[PDB]
RNA sequence: GUUAAUUCCGAUAACGAACGAGACUCUGGCAUGCUAACUAGUUACGCGACCCCGGUCGGCGUAACUUCUUAGAGGGACAAGUGGCGUUCAGCCACCCGAGAUUGAGCAAUAACAGGUCUGUGAUGCCCUUAGAUGUCCGGGGCUGCACGCGCGCUACACUGACUGGCUCAGCGUGUGCCUACCCUACGCCGGCAGGCGCGGGUAACCCGUUGAACCCCAUUCGUGAUGGGGAUCGGGGAUUGCAAUUAUUCCCCAUGAACGAGGAAUUCCCAGUAAGUGCGGGUCAUAAGCUUGCGUUGAUUAAGUCCCUGCCCUUUGUACACA
């Protein structure tokens, strides 16, 4: 009946990955696929982190439809791993009671503050002199 | 049922060249056995049949997404060109063997000209796809 | 080196000369109060001026000021 | 019915006034507006060198000219749209006025 | 010479002629009565222990 | 920066003039300096110690 | 497995640490093993939160090195497991324990500097940072014009640092190090 | 005493001041809140296609809204709260809350160099020339010449690598001209390619374009051999630009296959999205990036100190130096 839509955005350097939790199975997939192949596949348990901590019993009610655009490819799959569990911790926070939300984003914390809290670090600007922010070119005596 | 983005793409492109195999009426091209691909590779192919791989690559991109011409499909299939003593940069791929892909998937129906320019993905190949994509399904299970 | 300057620390001193009942020990109501009485134009001067007010004022609870 | 008041400034404040007088002149006047649509600005960038001639230190300057187009779709006649856009222009915004 | 553990409990200021080396107040966990003062190259911050290969030398005070 | 043309030579004039502050902005610019703090004089207010009322209307 | 961490295959447990010097500066156990060595960052913010870096993720950075390999993170996370793999198979314990037992054996515990050359005992954590150099550097020149892939090399530069049978690079020197170190003071 | 700071506290024959620094502007973050949107979309429906009620669609259309899109007003961070050090002042370290508890650039004082520029100017003094011209126009050559040394850069010396296929993600940007003759290019055929032929779109969040960039990921081929590393030199041919390419303008194909096995004395740059790897836009451009200027991807080692060297800023000391 009533539609439990929760639309919860995740950030990295440049990519936002923006996901989607409603009342449903536990199916999760991002970009109309599932986290099963995202390639590069080394980063799959990484993908897994918010459901090998939390349970299937906790994404057993939630889907998540994700769309994601912009960065590269690590900095996409850091932004899906932000952003289900942001959405996941706002979706327990608005339908469900803020005790387990409380719980969640304490085992979210002791795991790792990238999970909840978006790095600020973006790229610095090129300087004039120099073929990066901080280096110089080769300065040459005699 | 399935579709394709549950089923691991690097198999299924095999698996839809071992249908084409399986078809073989795609009408080869003659300069297919000894051309290079690229302005910007250097040599031919090891795989005899990188034509047939090639075609289930462009089937599954058509599939993805629409309107893809033959500048999209050297844009997809671009690489580095190695200049050698000079630094490398992007080249697009070759515009005739793309040309001659879509043409075997005009021939027989797989793709479709569709209006605004570009080939789109007619439901026959639609309907193929999803049938070899539950085929890779069972066989992973 | 969070340092203030002069003319931070002279225009909280007038402030508090001239508003001493008005002001007080929150530095988010005092940082107001200062924007009401004080003509600022920006924020971070306001926000050091407001900051300066609260550190005398947290002098003037613990003792006198010279 | 549709007409398309298009809005380029250089400055910014001045051509908020602007958009917002015509918000303005719109409530006052009783027809159905859209909010002011921004764009995303643009940034002419030129880099060139400090000195004249060509010996010293390399040094670059980074001329700047950021320019922003809104724009306000009305739904009035053209009479109503000539008149509130004689009215209360300032030169830092230019306005042109589709019919269509 | 055995080798002896000494726990840091206060350092006392950068030594060598770089700036290099650490001088270094340390209690020795096996004998808690004796402390002695050593330089030490390496970040060091107060509450951990050092693997020392001989206890007997001392570091000069500056 | 203007240049002025002698008999023997070509000399050049800087003239640099620092507006001063107003209100209206017509003289000068109307935002004032960033470091200039004004300040205003508080009123003169007597407290009254004995609670009365003004009760009208 | 919620509760107890899974680094790949490999149990955060089980992990004892010999050296009670070189405790606090591993953190390998209950709260810095995660199920891959990579990260996000932050770790070069502060002094010594360079300590609360894992040492797998600290080897899977030290690895990246000269020119052509700087910036390939999941391949030697990829270099990394498979070492791990190496390492398993060949001896038969955890290769979480044989690295740990290969930072205690292969840091060196003194070094020589100029306060004419005199010797002082160095930081615990400047010893795991020497341990972790030395071994990916003995690991980089085995692999260097050599069949033997660099997981191999580095398989068994962690076994022999770990066995101590005077083989390694990093053992190597470590002892030349020590031996220097025990003559000039 | 303190600070990045002549920044403050405090002393005081000084008081009252001024430039600079700081303050300021832009940029980066954080606001599930305000204003916004058919040149961005979102999620719902109505269809359409496919698979066995459900899943996908950048396939189509519309229903509220702005989380993702953009840009405006605001706000937010101040050593404010705590624990210590400190004349209990100026201030310093750590921690809780928190997107930040030093983001980066611009601007930048007095006094000077006999620093560079008359080859930027119809800015210009003086001198030279001024018709067989140092004025101007045209053709050709040169600025590319090669026993030699130096400098800024690129390619690499490989197996953590190369080749061949498959997967897959960006952002700064730019684009049809006063003279001006020169734009970005989608799509369909011809050709292996460089390219050519026709209809279109775009004065720009409309079109190129969801900018399907590389590094990387996955799977074969290679086997420590100057090797499938590296592509210098050179021959033959085929295209585009321009009136004109020879001293090959550039690009494409085949073939030729050198040194180089991690580099001596010496030296450059740097500490967080930093160095480095990596590619993409602008300038030069008719033809054109081994340069430069910006942007994006992957992304570390080590350091939270010092005057040892190179130098700089205050105080004292000595001077037979003051073009010091
Ligand atoms: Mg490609
Ligand atoms: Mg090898
Ligand atoms: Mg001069
Ligand atoms: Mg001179
Ligand atoms: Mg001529
Ligand atoms: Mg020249
Ligand atoms: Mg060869
Ligand atoms: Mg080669
Ligand atoms: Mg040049
Ligand atoms: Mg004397």
């Amino acid at each position: 009946g009533p539609l439990q839509s929760v639309q919860v955005f995740g950030r990295k350097k440049t990519a936002t990955a923006v996901a989607h939790c409603k009342r449903g199975n536990g199916l999760i997939k991002v970009n109309g696929r599932p986290l099963e192949m995202i390639e590069p596949r080394t980063l799959q348990y990484k993908l897994l982190e918010p459901v090998l901590l939390l349970g299937k019993e906790r994404f057993a009610g939630v889907d998540i439809r994700v769309r994601v655009k912009g960065g590269g490819h690590v900095a996409q799959i850091y932004a899906i791993r932000q952003s289900i569990s942001k959405a996941l911790v706002a979706y327990y926070q608005k339908y469900v009671d803020e005790a387990s939300k409380k719980e969640i984003k304490d085992i979210l914390i002791q795991y790792d503050r990238t999970l909840l809290v978006a790095d600020p670090r973006r790229c610095e600007s090129k300087k004039f002199g120099g073929p990066g922010a901080r280096a110089r070119y080769q300065k040459s005596y005699r | 049922g399935v579709t394709v983005k549950d089923v691991n793409q690097q198999e299924f492109v095999r698996a839809l060249a071992a249908f084409l195999k399986k078809s073989g009426k795609l009408k080869v091209p003659e300069w297919v056995d000894t051309v290079k691909l690229a302005k910007h590779k250097e040599l031919a192919p090891y795989d005899e049949n990188w034509f047939y791989t090639r075609a289930a690559s462009t089937a599954r991109h058509l599939y993805l997404r629409g309107g893809a011409g033959v500048g999209s499909m050297t844009k997809i299939y671009g690489g580095r060109q190695r200049n050698g003593v000079m630094p490398s940069h992007f080249s697009r791929g070759s515009k005739s063997v793309a040309r001659r892909v879509l043409q075997a998937l005009e021939g027989l129906k797989m793709v479709e000209k569709d209006q605004d320019g570009g080939r789109k993905l007619t439901p026959q190949g639609q309907r193929d796809l999803d049938r070899i994509a539950g085929q890779v399904a069972a066989a992973k299970k | 080196g969070r340092v203030r300057t002069k003319t931070v620390k002279k225009a909280a001193r007038v402030i508090i000369e001239k508003y001493y009942t008005r002001l007080g020990n929150d530095f988010h109501t005092n940082k107001r109060v200062c924007e009401e009485i004080a003509i600022i134009p920006s924020k971070k001067l306001r926000n050091k001026i407001a900051g300066y007010v609260t550190h005398l004022m947290k002098r003037i609870q613990r003792g006198p000021v010279r | 019915h549709r007409i398309r008041i298009t809005l380029t400034s250089r400055n910014v404040k001045s051509l908020e006034k602007v958009c917002a007088d015509l918000i303005r002149g719109a409530k006052e006047k009783n027809l159905k507006v859209k909010g002011p649509v921004r764009m995303p600005t643009k940034t002419l960038r030129i880099t060139t060198r400090k000195t004249p001639c060509g010996e010293g230190s390399k040094t670059w300057d980074r001329f700047q000219m950021r320019i922003h187009k809104r724009l306000i779709d009305l739904h009035s006649p053209s009479e109503i749209v000539k008149q509130i856009t004689s009215i209360s222009i300032e030169p830092g915004v230019e306005v042109e006025v589709t019919i269509a | 010479q055995p080798i002896k553990l000494a726990r840091v409990t206060k350092v006392l200021g950068r030594t060598g002629s770089q700036g290099q080396c650490t001088q270094v107040r340390v209690e020795f966990m096996d004998d808690t009565s004796r402390s002695i003062i050593r330089n030490v190259k390496g970040p060091v911050r107060e509450g951990d222990v050092l693997t020392l290969l001989e206890s007997e030398r001392e570091a000069r005070r500056l | 920066v203007r240049h002025v043309l002698l008999r023997q030579g070509v000399l050049g004039i800087k003239v640099k003039i620092m507006l001063p502050w107003d209100p209206s902005g017509k003289i000068g610019p109307k935002k004032p300096l960033p470091d200039h703090v004004s300040i205003v004089e508080p009123k003169d207010e007597i407290l009254p110690t004995t609670p009365i009322s003004e009760q009208k209307g | 497995t919620p509760d107890i961490k899974l680094f790949g295959k490999w149990s955060t447990d089980d992990v004892q640490i010999n050296d009670i010097s070189l405790q606090d500066y591993i953190a390998v156990k209950e709260k810095y093993a995660k199920y891959l060595p990579h990260s996000a960052g932050r770790y070069a913010a502060k002094r010594f939160r360079k300590a609360q870096c894992p040492i797998v993720e600290r080897l899977t950075n030290s690895m990246m090195m000269h020119g052509r390999n700087n910036g390939k993170k999941l391949m030697t996370v990829r270099i990394v497991k498979h070492a791990f793999e190496i390492i398993h198979l060949l001896t038969g314990e955890n290769p979480l324990q044989v690295l740990v037992n290969a930072i205690i054996n292969s840091g060196p515990r003194e070094d020589s500097t100029r306060i004419r050359r005199q010797a002082v005992d160095v930081s615990p954590l400047r010893r795991v940072n020497q341990a972790i150099w030395l071994l990916c550097t003995g690991a980089r020149e085995a692999a260097f014009r050599n069949i033997k892939t660099i997981a191999e090399c580095l398989a068994d530069e962690l076994i022999n640092a770990a066995k101590g049978s005077s083989n390694s690079y990093a053992i190597k020197k470590k002892d030349e190090l020590e031996r220097v170190a025990k003559s000039n003071r």
